[PDB]
């Protein structure tokens, strides 16, 4: 049984304020449905549709295209390392090698406690500064593995 | 600008109405081709469109549509106040005016510059990203992004 | 245009995209992802050729011919080598993935995948690797669901999104993980999701009811044939085997359904194979029942007829014209009944000189796609003449296409014309007692009783020519929105104006045929189309004779002493009581039919008739054409017991036994040359199919594939001595693979599409004139009649209002597409998808009974106290009953009714 809260039934209006179409904002729909809950459940994708007279398999659609969009659920803060080229030149390898022994899960998991879900995104655009990774708002450059555990033990 | 009546209604006392909004993305890469960008605009899956017709006849929901990169819109308004006789004169190049370029990846000085179009690879790499760090030989580079 | 194609110069429409252009001309191109009724996408690259800008140039580029206009001087060439590598290298690279399944596959022999991994010359794999997999989804009893197979044509998506308007089928995910499906696990709730089996290139999704007894479809014995479920006529093509009848198929008809079906004629066929259904002609001797053969059924019919005093015949819209009319020679024409209800009869009677004598056009259902506003007065469409429902969304559509076409934007090019349009669509107006499934594309829905359904139509028809009726007492809401209707259809260029008799009304069919010479008389393109009951209803109301109540007094005054029933229930049209008291005060009572009825219980004699698979004959569809159905399969070539033979051939034999005491079982053509003589406004039945003597080249057409097998195996256990092929006397067409089905032969009636190296739904093309036209030697199938020169007066009985009244409750028809019809509600397959039977009722009314959702009410009609679970009906207005007609127990006669002592019990 889901059921938008007053807050993201609001956001979404607000939000369907600002083009001519509702339909376009079934991405900051799920974005806000999203923020409040850390991922998007099932009913919410039959919500949104609901509040946005589109159909749910076009909300789920677009749900399952994007891949910052959880459809499944993460932990309490997302680590999102970069695995493109230039922070694979400048060895995103050992910072993964050193998430994973960290955590002691492998990437797209999420550890036992449900604190960090490990993902591997695209490149952040921070190509000068890296490798780079991005905690749940916050981007950190200039990796080494040696400071992993102590930059991890900062998210609670 | 939106205070300071820049954006909005009668802007400057022109009778031009402007609204500036700020979609933030969810992630793909697709996203960024310009009618795979007008797609997901429209909260649609981001894929693009054949083209002809370009946005510029039936674009975003139909309507004539421009789609620009940041740095292009970021020249016009140098354009506009300096003139074109400026920008024509910023290099004896057939690419007119400044064009952002640098050099990334184990390199002493990874970083971005400010550049008129025609200077050599080469004075990017050694007089501003520094050469290559010590104890690395330069084996190759790929001038424009991932997929040049 | 005049474009070249390998050095061979072709002329061709410029309008057209490279791709349909030049199968149109025969020639060879793999596609996957564009179809003619879809438009061009440019998603497979399948359809790969190269481009030359002059006759000059030896580089060229490769182009999609599906994305390329086919304008004059346009160089190409499909049998270049980097065009034939790519082509290659596309099928390749949707073979990689691709599941080993083609023995257990539904598809397969009939798989357009298969065939373009042939036609590309892809036969050795280097790919080594792994391939990706998918869980599948349940999509409810009709539609299996298998995406390992899937190659991402996004075909299943745009004909179920973007064509029929579905709501729940989707693509998920992204890149190599694409998935089409539901949402979530679940009925495909679309009318006609069916399509999606001949829609998809691949076994992704396919026939349920099929895969039950799943044959291939060279083993299969096809026939062209008429849907049998409704009025519409959509060509079908059922294919059995081993004497059951396995599928349904779509027959192209380029001026009835082309491409596409409704999910009540692909999936509600299962009456033929119910094993109750009488094989053998039956005698009641007391409690006994003695079977016996043809001679000796119809020596003592007619034995029995000789003796009686008054023999009257009671025909049925389900019968075939040669059925039907063979029942009025043998009883006389001034002892010949309609099977339906006095006023039934009525409300086809005034459809009929409607559409016959009102002077307006009346379309095909291809014709209606082209149509600029539609209004649809009392018909609840979708549930009753589903692809006539269909055809207006894409009529509702023809406004984008409008908007497109004004910005240069060619014809095919879909996505662009769908960008352009955004949500702007033709005006649709659609008014039913609650809400209908048109209601997510109408411009506006009216919930009204079908008195006020009536009255909005006068009203719309006054304010359109002042020499109308006026009706008084409109509020002035009400008065905006007629306006708004009227401003829409008189600013329509082709206004087309859809009613029927199913709402049950007769003012309902009055108001749409002022609606209709309203809009003639400002010089407007009208149509007017009217959706009857049953597969012939038309053809009975041209015939004519009396009601079934004329009949039933009749049988009950004594003076008819014997009674022919032909393929009717006859409580579909008339109280079960009164029909049971008549039958029973009958000394005679004969019942032809192919299905296990209630009456036959109290009949003397039955006879087993031949449903439409075993059977040929004329029906007449909602707008006038005579179209012939031919047998399917021969019933006795397993069971040589079947005694099963056509209505017209049991009653033509009957009639011979009766007058000369012999027997004569007849010839078609003899029965239809003795219609068109005897009835000549059934004139054109005759041309409807040529004659049992046609011949292409001297040989007959075929109904099985040449590839045909186990000839000398599939009867080898009742006997290893093969009999002969069974005899086709009566049509054109031979029980055998030994025949023509040529797409070059020149023919319209088409059993099956197949040609060499398009084994699939794809072989139509090669059958057509131009692909997505019409079938290359004209479509089957003729009009009786033409627009009068004159049109018909005003009707001035415009009702009054409804009024609701204290104990009385009017009964507002819900019909159903699995449901209300009585032969496919017998197919166990639709058992699953019918709703579970209710009473709607108005929040008020449910209030004022002091009853809930869902707690059981019981009601009284003709002595029948039944009881039904309430369901809560917002638009329904209040003083009514919702029922579903056509169900157990609620005939679609009950339309229109009242009902009294509504209680909780
Ligand atoms: C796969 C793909 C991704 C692209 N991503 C971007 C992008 O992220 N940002 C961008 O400005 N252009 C991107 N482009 C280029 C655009 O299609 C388009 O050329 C540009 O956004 C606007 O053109 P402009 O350079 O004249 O401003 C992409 C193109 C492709 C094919
Ligand atoms: S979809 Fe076609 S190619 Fe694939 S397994 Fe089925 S028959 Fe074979
Ligand atoms: S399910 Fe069938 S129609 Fe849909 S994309 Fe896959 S192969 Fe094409
Ligand atoms: S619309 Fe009518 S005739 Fe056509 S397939 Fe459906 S039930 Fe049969
Ligand atoms: S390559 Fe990692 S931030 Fe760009
Ligand atoms: S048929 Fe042309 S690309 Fe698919
Ligand atoms: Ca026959």
């Amino acid at each position: 049984a889901f059921e938008l809260s007053a807050a993201e039934r609001e956001a979404i209006e607000h939000e369907m304020h600002h083009y001519e179409d509702p339909r376009a904002a079934s991405i900051e729909a799920l974005k806000i449905v999203q923020k409040q809950r850390g991922w998007v459940p099932d009913g919410a994708i039959h919500a949104i549709a609901d509040v946005l007279g589109i159909p749910a398999s076009d909300v789920e659609g677009v749900a399952t295209f994007y891949s910052q969009i959880f459809r499944q659920p993460v932990g309490r803060h997302v680590i999102r390392y970069c695995d493109s080229v230039v922070c694979h030149i400048n060895g995103y390898q050992g910072i993964q090698a050193a998430l994973e022994k960290k955590l002691n899960i492998k990437p797209g998991q999420t550890t036992f406690d449900g604190r960090f879900t490990l993902l591997p995104t695209c490149c952040l655009g921070n190509c000068d500064k890296g490798p780079n990774m991005m905690i749940d708002e916050d981007t950190h450059a200039h990796l080494t593995p040696e400071a992993i555990p102590e930059l991890l033990e900062r998210y609670k | 600008a939106t205070e300071a009546g820049l954006l909005g209604k009668n802007i400057m006392g022109t009778g031009f109405d402007f609204e500036l909004f700020v979609h933030t993305g969810a992630g793909r890469y697709i996203c960024g081709e310009e009618t795979a960008l007008i797609n997901s605009l429209e909260g649609r899956r981001a894929n693009p469109r054949s083209k002809p017709p370009f946005p510029a006849t039936s674009g975003a929901w139909g309507k004539p549509t421009c789609v620009n990169n940041v740095e292009t819109l970021c020249n016009v308004p140098a354009i506009l106040a300096n003139g074109v006789e400026w920008y024509q004169n910023i290099s004896k190049s057939k690419d007119a005016g400044t064009k952002l370029m640098g050099f990334s990846g184990r390199v002493k000085n990874p970083g971005l510059w400010e550049l008129p179009f025609g200077t050599t690879a080469r004075e990017i790499l050694e007089d501003y990203a520094g050469g290559m760090r010590d104890g690395l030989k330069f084996k190759a580079w790929q001038p424009g992004g991932a997929g040049t | 245009a005049t474009i070249h194609v390998d050095g061979k110069e072709y002329e061709v429409n410029g309008a057209d995209n490279l791709l349909e252009a030049c199968l149109s001309l025969g020639l060879d191109i793999p596609y996957f992802c564009w179809h003619p009724a879809l438009g061009s996408v440019g998603a497979c690259r399948q359809c790969a050729v190269k481009q030359y800008q002059n006759a000059e140039d030896t580089r060229g580029r490769l182009v999609m011919s599906c994305m390329t206009p086919a304008s004059d001087g346009t160089f190409i060439s499909i049998d270049d080598e980097e065009a034939k590598q790519f082509r290659e290298s596309v099928v390749e690279w949707l073979m990689t993935n691709h599941p080993h399944d083609c023995p257990v596959c539904e598809e397969g022999g009939n798989c357009h995948l298969q065939d373009m991994t042939v036609m590309t010359g892809h036969s050795f794999r280097r790919y080594r690797f792994t391939k990706r997999t998918h869980r599948n989804q349940d999509l409810g009893p009709f539609i299996s669901h298998e995406m390992n197979r899937c190659i991402a044509c996004y075909r299943c998506v745009r004909y179920y999104k973007d064509y029929a308007d579905g709501t729940d089928l989707g693509v998920y995910g992204a890149h190599d993980n694409v998935y089409f499906g539901r949402p979530e696990d679940g009925t495909l709730e679309s009318e006609f999701s069916g399509n999606l089996v001949e829609i998809c290139p691949t076994g992704v999704f396919t026939d349920k009811t099929h895969s039950e007894r799943y044959n291939r479809k060279w083993d299969m014995q096809f026939a062209p044939s008429i849907c049998q479920q409704c009025s519409i006529g959509c060509n079908i093509s059922p294919g059995e085997r081993y004497g059951e009848l396995r599928r349904i198929e779509n027959r192209y008809n380029g001026t009835v359904n082309h491409y596409f079906l409704c999910d009540r004629g692909r999936f509600g066929y299962g009456y033929v194979n119910l094993k109750d259904r009488p094989r053998q002609p039956v005698q009641r001797r007391g409690d006994d029942f003695i079977t016996l053969n043809a001679e000796q059924a119809m020596q003592g019919a007619a034995d029995i007829l000789r003796q009686s005093k008054k023999v009257i015949g009671i025909g049925s819209p389900r019968a075939s014209v040669e059925s039907n009319f063979a029942l009025r020679e043998l009883v006389g024409e001034e002892n010949f009944y309609t099977g339906i209800a006095h006023g039934e009869q009525e409300r086809l009677q005034l459809a009929l000189k409607v559409l016959r004598e009102g002077g307006i056009y009346t379309p095909a259902l291809r014709e209606i796609e082209s149509y600029d506003a539609v209004l649809v007065l009392g018909e609840d469409v979708t549930q009753t003449g589903a692809r006539v429902a269909l055809a207006v969304r894409q009529a509702v559509k023809g406004k984008a296409r409008e908007m497109a076409a004004a910005q240069k934007v060619a014809d095919w090019q879909i996505a662009a014309i769908l960008n352009i349009g955004q949500r702007a669509k033709h005006p649709l107006f659609v008014t039913n007692v609650d809400d209908t499934r048109l209601d997510d594309i109408a411009a506006w829905t009216y919930r009204a009783p079908v008195e006020d359904q009536a009255r909005l139509g006068f009203a719309i028809a006054h304010a359109l020519d002042n020499s109308a009726p006026a009706v008084d007492g409109i509020e002035p809401e009400l008065q905006s929105k007629i306006d708004v209707i009227v401003q829409a259809l008189a600013g329509a260029k082709k206004p087309l104006i859809i009613s029927g008799t199913n709402a049950g009304s007769l003012e309902v069919i009055q108001a749409a045929a002022n609606v209709a010479k309203a809009l003639k008389g400002r010089g407007a393109d009208v149509g007017i189309t009217m959706i009857a009951r049953s597969v012939n209803s038309m053809g009975l109301g041209i015939m004519g004779g009396g009601s079934l109540e004329e009949a039933l007094t009749e049988l009950e005054t004594g003076r008819a002493d014997a009674v022919v029933v032909l393929e009717n229930d006859l409580h579909r049209h008339a109280s079960a009581i009164r029909v049971n008291a008549a039958l029973a005060k009958a000394p005679l009572v004969m019942v032809v039919d192919h299905q296990r009825t209630a009456i036959m219980e109290n009949a003397h004699l039955v006879l087993s008739a031949a449903s439409f698979a075993e059977s040929d004959g004329t029906v007449i569809n909602n707008e006038g054409r005579a179209q012939r159905f031919f047998q399917v399969y021969d019933p006795a070539y397993y069971d040589s017991k079947t005694v099963m033979l056509e209505s017209w051939r049991w009653l033509h034999s009957l009639h011979s036994t009766l007058l000369s005491r012999e027997v004569d079982w007849t010839q078609l053509d003899h029965v239809i040359d003795a219609v068109v003589a005897k009835i000549p406004e059934l004139a054109g039945i005759k041309d409807a199919a040529p004659d049992a003597t046609f011949r292409i080249r001297g040989q007959k057409l075929a109904r099985e594939p040449h590839r045909y097998s186990g000839r000398t195996a599939m009867r080898a256990n009742i006997s290893v001595h093969e009999p002969r092929q069974p005899q086709d006397i009566d049509t054109m067409f031979t029980f055998s693979m030994e025949g023509n089905n040529q797409p070059t032969a020149h023919r319209s009636q088409v059993p099956f599409a197949w040609a060499p190296g398009w084994n699939s739904p794809q072989a139509w093309n090669k059958f057509q004139d131009e692909v997505g036209g019409k079938l290359r030697f004209g479509d089957p199938g003729v009009r009786l009649f033409e627009t009068s020169e004159n049109g018909l007066d005003y009707f001035t009985s415009v009702p009054a209002r409804f009024q609701p009244q204290d104990g009385k409750w009017r009964i507002a028809p819900y019909y159903h597409l699995f449901g209300s019809d009585e032969l496919s509600q017998r197919a166990p397959v639709f058992q699953s998808r019918m709703p579970q039977p209710y009473i709607k009722l108005n929040p008020a009314d449910a209030a004022k009974l002091g009853v809930n959702a869902g707690t059981r009410v019981s009601f009284s009609y003709d002595g029948n106290t039944v009881t039904l679970p309430v369901e809560i009906a917002e638009g329904l207005t209040a003083g009514q009953v919702g029922l579903p007609m056509g169900m157990s127990g609620i005939a679609p006669v009950l339309a229109g009714a009242h009902l009294e002592d509504l209680k909780e019990a």
